[PDB]
């Protein structure tokens, strides 16, 4: 709650999924923010 | 519940925050 | 240069279409942003 967390590794098509997803589920939001951030830290 | 804020640097990075608090 | 705009009160289909359009049209980026700071500004 609180944590800056940057995903901008992330191609516009993933990261709406992610998006739409913290509005489908927003109390896995800090673990799907958690959870795109292997992408872009993959992509990093 | 809690929610991720979305914040940008202008120039080439978007991001994300969580809010709750 | 490049300030760090927070807009949360986009609707995660209009994120999903601004993110798109930075990534499809970053040149543009600078514009995007700022409808996107108004956007959220509408919906505050």
């Amino acid at each position: 709650g609180g944590e800056i967390v940057y995903l901008p590794n992330l191609n516009p098509d993933q990261l709406c999924a992610f998006i739409h997803s913290i509005h489908d589920d927003p109390s896995q939001s800090a673990n799907l923010l958690a959870e795109a951030k292997k992408l872009n830290d993959a992509q990093a | 519940q809690r929610l991720a804020n979305f914040l940008v640097h202008s120039s080439n990075n978007f991001g994300a925050i969580l809010s709750s608090t």
